[PDB]
RNA sequence: AAAAAUCUGUGAUUUUAAUAGCUUCUUAGGAGA
RNA sequence: UCUCCUAAGAAGCUAUUAAAAUCACAGAUU
C-alpha cells in the first residue's frame, strides 16, 4: 500500500509541473518539499497526510472539470 | 508465397533423381546418366541461393521500415494528448488507493468548498475557502472551527462578496456565525489557520 | 614521602607546588617522541621513566586553589651526562631556553631541574592532530580547552556537541583551530632564534619537535656535541617536515595577510594592480623557514625536475593564502585589431605554481584564421573584461562578472510513471506487504536555486600543505605502479574520438557540436597543440545539472570543459590512456569486462598470493570537492612522467600550466555568472578517471608509510621487517635523493602483502591480517588518520566494511554485490545488482516516449542481461525480479505482433525468430569463452 | 548488364554457336568440330564473366569519389558559415569596450599588465548584487545606498526570483525598500550603479 | 541546456577464412570411337 | 587422331557459417 502512494505522488507532481507551477518560486519549493518527504518516508500515516497536502494545491491552480467524475 | 514454387521444383527434381537412381540399379557401372541427373538436381537446387536470399532481404527491409513507421505513429499519438492522459492516470491511481480521507476530501470539494484560486497556497498553516450555501456551511463549520480536510482549522476573518466583513455572535457556548447565513448574501470567504 | 626534596626543588622561584610522585621516585607518563639512533627510528609513543614532575598551584582571587599548567620536571641521570648538560647550559642561556637548575639531592641522586614547562610538548600536539581517533582524544581536548580555543566552553561541552571533530559538519571547526596560530608562529620564530644561537656558540646536534615546550622554549641538550666556535650545524630537516601540515591546518601565518576582507563590506584599501609577489615569498621563507636546507624558487619556471616542482609548489600553496585573491588568474595586455584596442592574455599567475609569461607576443591582427578566432573567443580575457561586476552572497567562491542576460534560475523535472509495467509487476506479485524489495532509486526534482546551491559545495576545498618528505617518497613508490605502460605524444591523425556529437562548451556550443569543430584540417590541430607547448590557453567552463535515477536527494553537476581543452589533452594523454585500457592483471581495473568470466578473474587475481587475507574497502567523502590541489598536480605529473624524448622540460612545464589553467582553476560559468573555481577535479575534464585512480594509489601508499613509520621498531618480532622499518625512516627523512634499490624493495613488500585493486574512486584490498594486527600494515583505522590531514575529511566507519570470510567475496565493489555459484562444475564468483534498482528502473522512466513500452523493447532486453545472476540467489524473492522481466519481454513481443495486424501484415517470422524471452540467451553471458 | 562491350561479343558467340551446331548436322554429329564450338563458346562465356566482374568491381570507385567530393564541399561550406558566425560574435563583443577607461587602466599597470580579475573592478560602472535573506539585506543594503569596499553605490532596481519588481516606500527621512514581508520570494537581485 | 571514459547488446555496409555447389584452361589415372 | 568418368592446380560466379573493421540506436558503471 505504501508503493501505491509513492507511485501516485510522482504522477501528481508531473501533473502540477505540466500545469506551470514552476513560475512561482514559493509554491514550487513547498511542493517539492512535500514530494521529497513523501518519497523518502516509510510510514504510510505521514505519506497519506503529505499527499493530501499536495492535493489541496491542485484545486487552487486549476479547477479541474473532472472533479465530479472520481466520486462515482 | 512466390518463393514456395522454387521449393516445389527443387523437391520435384530431388524426387525424380531419387526415383531414377533407385530404379537404375545398373548405374554403378554406367554412372554417366546418374551424374547427369545429379547435376540437373543440383542446378534446380541452386536457384535457392538467389531467390530465398533476395526474398529474405526484401522482406526484412520492408518489415523494419513498417515497424519504424508504426512506432512513430504510436509515440506521436501518445504525446498528442499529454495533459488529459495525466489527469486520467492520476484519477485511475487515486481510485486504487483505498482511503476514506481522500474520499471525504473529494466529496467536500464536489460539494462546493474549494480554495479561493487566488493568493496561491504557500504554507502549511493558512488557507482561504469559499462556502457557497448555508447547507454546506452548517455541514462544515462548527462555531470557531472548520474541518475542510481531515484536520481542524481555526477561523480568523469572514468576508462577503460585497466586501463587508462579518463578526461573530455572542453565545454561552462560544462564538457563532450560523444565524448570519440567512440574513447576508453568499458566498462567504473564510481565512483559516492551522490549529 | 619526603618534604626536603620538594623544598630543594622549589628553588628560588617562590612558587607553590604539590607532589605528584610518592617521594623521590620518578613518575610514568605517556609522551610522543621523535627518536633516530643506532637501535630505533620512528615517531612512536613510548613511556617516560627518567623524570619526576611537580605541579605548580596558585591562589585565586576567590580563595580557591587553581591547578595551573606550570610543571616542574626534575630529570635524573648519570654524573657524566649531568656534567655534560651543565656545560652545555653554561652557554645557550638565551630567553628561548627553559630555566634549568642543577643540584645533587643525595650522595647518589643527580638532578637537572627544568622550571615551568607546559604539560604537552609540541610533538604531542602534532602527533595527536595527525593520528586522530574519536575514542582516545584526551590529548587534543586537554590542549584545546586550556588555550581557550573553544570560546563558549562550559563543563561537559563535548557532551552536547557530538560532532566537534568533523571538518565538513562543524562550521566553527576551522575557526576553533585558528586560535592556535600564535603558538605555532612563536614556535617557528623561537626555533630560528635558537638555531642562530647554536650556530654562534658552535654546537652540532639534532633538534626535533619534542625538544620544544609548548610555550616555545627548548628544554634538553643531551645529544649536542661541541665544536669550534662560529661553526655549527643545527639540523631541522625533521622539525619542519613533521609539522608542515599543521602550519596550514591552523592558519599559522594569518597575521601576515596583505589584505583585509569583510564578507559584506568588501576589501579595504590595498594595492590593486600588483601581481608579481615573487619578491615577498622569498622574504617570508627566509623569515620563517630559514634553516630549511634546500633551495626555494618562488616561480616554478626555474625548477629542475618534477620533484623540485612539487617541493616548491608545496611552499607556494602556504604562501599564496596571503596574496589578495584579485591578483591571481590570467594576466592581460593591450593590443590592437586594425586600430581598435582590446584585451588579450599575456601570461598566467597561478596559486600553486607561479608567474609564467608567453613566449610569443604580437601587437597587430588582421585576416585572422579559424584557429586564431577560436583562441580569441574561447579565452575569458575578452569576455570578463567587458561586462558588469558581480557580487553575490550566496556563495563563498570569488565572483568576477555577470553576463549581459543576467542571473537566471534553472530547475529539474520529476520522472515519469510507467504504469503499463507497474500493473504487470503487481499482478505477478512483485509488490506486496512485507516484501524484501522496497522501492528506492526514484527521480528527484530540484528547486530553482539548486544550480548554484550545489556548486557552493566547493567551500570544502581549502589550501592544505603536505609534508614534502613523506609525500615525495610516496610519489616515488606510487610511480612504480605505472612502470608497465606506454606513453608519449601522438600526431593529430592518430587521435581517436569515442563520440563526436557532444557539446563543445561555452561559447562554442552556440554554433555547433564537436563534430563541426573537428573538421579543422589536421595541419591546424597540430599547430594548435604545438602552440599550446609555448603558451597558456585559459578557457571557460560550464556547470550544467545532471538528470538520472539516484537514491540520494542531493543534486548533481558536471563540468562541460570547452573544446580547446579536450582537443589538445587528447593528443597529449591518449597513448597512456589506451595503454591503461589494454592491460590485464594490474592494480588499475579500468578496461576489464564484467561479463564472460571477467569478474571471477579479477577477484581470484586479487586474492592470490596474500597470506591470511581479509578484504576491506573505503570511501572518500566528497572526493570531487575536497581533493587537495597538490595531489591533482602530482597525479598529472605521474601521468606525464612518460615523455622522456618527445618533449623538453620547459614544454612539460607549459603543458602543466595549461592543464592547471583549464581544469584546476577554471573560470566557471554557472547560472548567468562567472565565478572562479577554488580547486579539485572537474568531473567532465579529460582523463578524470585516471587522475582519480592515481590519487587513490597515492592515498593508499601514504596510509601505509605513515603507519609503518610510527611503530616501536625495537619490538618487532620478524627480523626482516624489523630492518625494513628502520631503513624506511632514513630513506624518507635523512636523505635528499631517493634510492631505487630500496624503492623496489619496499614496493615488493607492499605488493606481497596488502594487495590492491583500484578503479577511479572504488577500491578493495586484501591485506595480510597477522601483520595488520601488529600495526605493520594500514588497516581500516589507518586510512581515517591519513585522510584527516591529507584530505580534510573524516571517514566515518559507517562507509567502510570488512569481510574476513573470503568465500563470500567483496561486500560491494562498483555498486554490485558478489556471490559464489558453481558454473561448469567449478566455483566462480558472479556479480549481481541491488534488485531494488533493477525493479525501480523499469517503473520510472525519464521521458514520455519511453513510457510507451512497445517502442523501447530493447530497454528490458538490456536490463535483463544484467539482472540474470539473481536467479542463483538463495532469497526466493529475488528470482521474480528476473522471471517477471522475461515474461514482460514475451508480452511485449506478443502485443506488437498482434497489434501490427491492423496494418495488414504478419511479423510471425521475426516473432518466432526471437530468443530473447528464453533463459538460454542470457545464461551464456556469464560463462568463460571456450 | 549489356552496357559492357563484352556482352555483344558473348551474344555474337552464342548466335554463331547456335547457327553452326544446326548447320553442321548434315554430316552427322561431327564431334571433332562440335567440341571446338563448345570450347569457343566456353572461352567466350568465361571472358565475358571475367570482364563483367572486373567492371562491377571498378564501378564502386566512381560512387566513392562522388561521395568524397560531396563531403568535402559540405565541410568547406560549414567551415565558411562557422567562420562568419565567429567573426560576427567577436566583432559584436568587441564593440562595447570604452577606449577612454582602457587608456587610464593600463597607465597605472606594472609595465602594461593587469590581472584579468581587476578589469571590471576598475572599468565597470554597474554592480549586480544578489541578496539571499533578510539577515543579509539588513546588514548590506543600509537604506538606499550600498557601500561595497570603499566606493558608494546607488540602487536602480530590485528584482525577485519570480521576475517582478519591488518598489520603494517614501518616508520622512527618505525612500526605503519594504523587506521581511511574507509575499516576496528571495533572493533579490539588486542592480546598483556607481556615483 | 545537457560533460571525460570503460563495458555490453541489436540492426546496416565492406573484407577475410572455411564449407557446399556451379562454369572454364591445364596436367595425370581408368577405358571407349 | 578424338570422346566419357575420376584427382589436383588455377580463374570466375553463387550462397551458408565464423572473425575483423566502419556507421546508427539502447542499457550499465566511475
Ligand atoms: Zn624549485
Ligand atoms: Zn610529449
Amino acid at each position: 500500500k505504501l508503493s501505491d502512494v509513492k507511485c501516485t505522488t510522482v504522477v501528481l507532481m508531473q501533473l502540477l509541473t505540466k500545469l506551470n507551477v514552476e513560475a512561482n518560486s514559493k509554491m514550487h519549493a513547498y511542493l517539492v518539499e512535500l514530494h521529497n518527504k513523501i518519497l523518502a518516508s516509510d510510514d504510510v500515516g505521514e505519506c497519506m497526510d503529505n499527499l493530501l497536502g499536495m492535493l489541496i494545491t491542485l484545486f487552487c491552480i486549476d479547477s479541474t472539470i473532472d472533479l465530479g467524475e472520481y466520486c462515482d | 508465397f512466390s518463393h514456395i514454387p522454387s521449393y516445389a521444383e527443387y523437391e520435384r527434381a530431388k524426387s525424380i533423381y531419387e526415383k531414377v537412381l533407385a530404379d537404375s540399379k545398373n548405374g554403378g557401372v554406367t554412372q554417366q546418366e546418374l551424374a547427369a541427373y545429379r547435376k540437373a538436381a543440383n542446378i534446380a537446387k541452386s536457384v535457392f541461393d538467389r531467390d530465398l536470399a533476395v526474398q529474405k532481404k526484401l522482406d526484412s527491409m520492408a518489415e523494419r521500415a513498417m515497424t519504424t513507421m508504426y512506432k512513430e505513429a504510436r509515440v506521436t499519438d501518445r504525446r498528442a494528448k499529454l495533459v488529459s492522459s495525466l489527469h486520467a492516470l492520476l484519477f485511475s491511481m487515486l481510485k486504487k488507493i483505498d482511503s476514506e480521507k481522500l474520499n471525504v476530501l473529494f466529496d467536500q470539494a464536489n460539494s462546493g468548498v474549494v480554495p479561493l484560486a487566488t493568493v496561491p497556497i504557500v504554507c502549511s498553516n493558512k488557507l482561504t475557502l469559499v462556502i457557497p450555501d448555508p447547507e454546506t456551511w452548517v455541514k462544515c463549520v462548527e462555531g470557531v472551527h472548520v474541518t475542510y480536510s481531515t484536520v481542524v482549522w481555526n477561523i480568523d476573518c469572514v468576508t462577503d462578496a460585497d466586501g463587508t466583513e462579518l463578526h461573530p455572535t455572542s453565545t454561552g457556548s462560544g462564538l457563532t456565525y450560523c444565524i448570519s447565513g440567512d440574513n447576508i448574501a453568499w458566498p462567504l470567504k473564510v481565512n483559516l489557520t492551522r490549529n | 614521602f619526603d618534604k626536603n626534596y620538594l623544598n630543594r626543588v622549589r628553588g628560588s622561584s617562590e612558587a607553590r607546588l604539590i607532589p605528584l610522585a610518592n617521594g623521590c621516585d620518578p613518575d610514568v607518563v605517556k609522551r610522543a617522541f621523535d627518536v633516530c639512533n643506532k637501535e630505533s627510528a620512528g615517531m612512536f609513543q613510548n613511556l617516560k621513566r627518567n623524570c619526576a614532575r611537580f605541579q605548580e598551584v596558585r591562589d585565586t582571587e576567590d580563595g580557591n586553589l587553581e591547578y595551573c599548567d606550570s610543571y616542574f620536571v626534575v630529570k635524573q641521570t648519570t654524573p657524566s651526562n649531568y656534567e655534560h648538560e651543565k656545560a652545555c647550559y653554561e652557554d645557550l642561556k638565551s630567553e628561548v631556553t627553559a630555566d634549568h637548575d642543577f643540584f645533587v639531592f643525595n650522595k647518589n641522586i643527580y638532578n637537572i631541574s627544568r622550571q615551568r614547562l607546559t604539560k604537552y610538548t609540541m610533538m604531542d600536539f602534532c602527533y595527536a592532530l595527525r593520528h586522530f581517533d574519536p575514542k582516545d582524544c584526551e590529548v587534543l581536548k586537554e590542549i584545546l580547552v586550556t588555550y581557550g580555543c573553544i570560546e563558549d566552553y562550559h563543563p561537559k561541552w563535548f557532551e552536547e556537541n557530538k560532532d566537534w571533530y568533523d571538518p565538513i559538519e562543524n562550521p566553527k571547526y576551522y575557526a576553533m583551530l585558528a586560535k592556535m596560530g600564535p603558538i605555532v608562529r612563536r614556535a617557528l620564530l623561537n626555533a630560528i632564534e635558537f638555531g642562530n644561537l647554536m650556530v654562534e656558540k658552535g654546537y652540532v646536534g639534532v633538534i626535533t619537535l619534542d625538544n620544544q615546550d609548548l610555550n616555545g622554549k627548548f628544554y634538553d641538550f643531551g645529544d649536542f656535541q661541541k665544536t669550534a666556535p662560529g661553526a655549527g650545524v643545527p639540523v631541522f630537516d625533521t622539525y619542519y617536515s613533521y609539522m608542515m601540515p599543521i602550519i596550514a591546518m591552523t592558519d599559522a601565518l594569518a597575521p601576515e595577510r596583505y589584505f583585509e576582507y569583510d564578507v559584506h563590506k568588501g576589501y579595504k584599501s590595498y594595492d590593486l594592480l600588483k601581481y608579481d609577489y615573487t619578491e615577498e615569498k622569498q622574504d617570508l621563507f627566509q623569515k620563517y623557514f630559514k634553516y630549511w636546507d634546500q633551495e626555494y624558487h618562488p616561480n616554478c619556471r626555474d625548477c629542475s625536475d618534477d620533484r623540485c616542482l612539487i617541493h616548491c609548489a608545496n611552499f607556494n600553496i602556504l604562501f599564496s593564502t596571503l596574496v589578495p585573491q584579485t591578483s591571481f588568474g590570467n594576466l592581460c595586455r593591450k593590443v590592437f585589431v586594425d586600430g581598435v584596442p582590446f584585451i588579450a592574455t599575456c601570461g598566467y599567475h597561478s596559486k600553486e605554481l607561479g608567474v609564467i609569461m608567453n613566449q610569443d607576443n604580437t601587437m597587430s591582427f588582421s585576416k585572422m584564421g579559424l584557429s586564431q578566432l577560436m583562441q580569441f573567443v574561447g579565452d575569458p580575457a575578452l569576455l570578463v573584461g567587458t561586462s558588469n561586476k558581480l557580487v553575490d552572497l550566496r556563495t563563498s567562491c570569488f565572483s568576477v562578472c555577470a553576463l549581459a542576460s543576467g542571473i537566471t534560475h534553472q530547475t529539474v523535472k520529476p520522472g515519469h510513471f510507467n504504469k503499463d509495467f507497474y500493473d504487470f509487476a503487481e499482478k505477478a506479485g512483485m509488490f506486496k506487504e512485507g516484501s524484501s524489495i522496497p522501492l528506492k532509486h526514484f527521480f528527484y526534482p530540484q528547486t530553482g536555486n539548486a544550480a548554484i546551491n550545489d556548486y557552493d559545495y566547493y567551500r570544502y576545498n581549502r589550501p592544505t600543505m603536505f609534508d614534502i618528505r613523506q609525500l615525495l617518497f610516496c610519489l616515488e613508490v606510487t610511480s612504480k605502479y605505472f612502470e608497465c605502460y606506454e606513453g608519449g605524444c601522438i600526431p593529430a591523425s592518430q587521435v581517436v574520438v569515442n563520440n563526436l556529437d557532444k557539446s563543445a562548451g561555452y561559447p562554442f556550443n552556440k554554433f555547433g557540436k564537436a563534430r563541426l569543430y573537428y573538421e579543422m584540417s589536421l595541419e591546424e590541430q597540430d599547430q594548435l597543440f604545438e602552440s599550446t607547448k609555448k603558451n597558456v590557453l585559459p578557457t571557460i567552463t560550464q556547470m550544467n545539472l545532471k538528470y538520472a535515477i539516484s537514491a540520494k536527494n542531493r543534486a548533481r553537476t558536471v563540468a562541460g570543459v570547452s573544446i580547446l581543452s579536450t582537443m589538445t589533452n587528447r593528443q597529449f594523454h591518449q597513448k597512456i590512456l589506451k595503454s591503461i585500457v589494454n592491460t590485464r592483471n594490474a592494480p588499475v581495473v579500468i578496461g576489464t569486462t564484467k561479463f564472460y568470466g571477467g569478474w571471477d578473474n579479477m577477484l581470484r587475481n586479487l586474492i592470490q598470493g596474500v597470506e591470511d587475507p581479509i578484504l576491506m574497502g573505503w570511501d572518500y567523502p566528497k572526493c570531487d570537492r575536497a581533493m587537495p590541489n597538490l595531489l591533482r598536480i602530482a597525479a598529472s605529473l605521474v601521468l606525464a612522467r612518460k615523455h622522456t624524448n618527445c618533449c623538453t622540460w620547459s614544454e612539460r612545464v607549459y603543458r602543466l600550466y595549461n592543464e592547471c589553467a583549464q581544469v584546476l582553476s577554471e573560470t566557471v560559468l554557472a547560472t548567468g555568472g562567472i565565478y572562479v573555481k577554488p580547486g579539485g577535479t572537474s568531473s567532465g575534464d579529460a582523463t578524470t578517471a585516471y587522475a582519480n585512480s592515481v590519487f587513490n594509489i597515492i592515498q593508499a601508499t601514504s596510509a601505509n608509510v605513515a603507519r609503518l613509520l610510527s611503530v616501536i621498531t625495537r619490538d618487532i618480532v620478524y627480523d626482516d621487517i624489523k630492518s625494513l622499518q628502520y631503513e624506511l625512516y632514513q630513506q624518507v627523512y635523512r636523505r635528499v635523493n631517493f634510492d631505487p634499490a630500496f624503492v623496489e624493495k619496499f614496493y615488493s613488500y607492499l605488493c606481497k602483502n596488502f594487495s590492491l585493486m583500484i578503479l577511479s574512486d572504488d577500491g578493495v584490498v586484501c591485506y595480510n591480517n597477522t601483520l595488520a594486527k601488529q600495526g605493520l600494515v594500514a588497516d581500516i583505522s589507518g586510512f581515517r588518520e591519513v585522510l584527516y590531514y591529507q584530505n580534510n575529511v573524516f571517514m566515518a566507519d559507517s562507509k567502510c566494511w570488512v569481510e574476513p570470510d573470503l568465500e563470500k567475496g567483496p561486500h560491494e565493489f562498483c555498486s554490485q554485490h558478489t556471490m559464489l555459484v558453481e558454473v561448469d562444475g567449478e566455483p566462480r564468483y558472479l556479480p549481481y545488482p541491488d534488485p531494488s534498482r533493477i525493479l525501480c528502473a523499469c517503473v520510472f522512466v525519464d521521458d514520455l516516449d519511453k513510457t510507451e513500452s512497445v517502442a523501447v523493447m530493447e530497454r528490458y532486453i538490456a536490463l535483463a542481461i544484467d539482472a540474470y545472476p539473481l536467479v542463483h540467489h538463495e532469497n526466493e524473492e529475488y528470482k521474480k525480479v528476473f522471471f517477471v522481466l522475461l515474461s514482460y519481454i514475451r508480452k511485449l513481443y506478443q502485443e506488437l505482433s498482434q497489434n501490427m495486424l491492423m496494418d495488414y501484415s504478419f511479423v510471425m517470422d521475426i516473432d518466432k525468430g526471437s530468443k530473447f524471452w528464453e533463459q538460454e540467451f542470457y545464461e551464456n553471458m556469464y560463462r568463460a569463452p571456450t
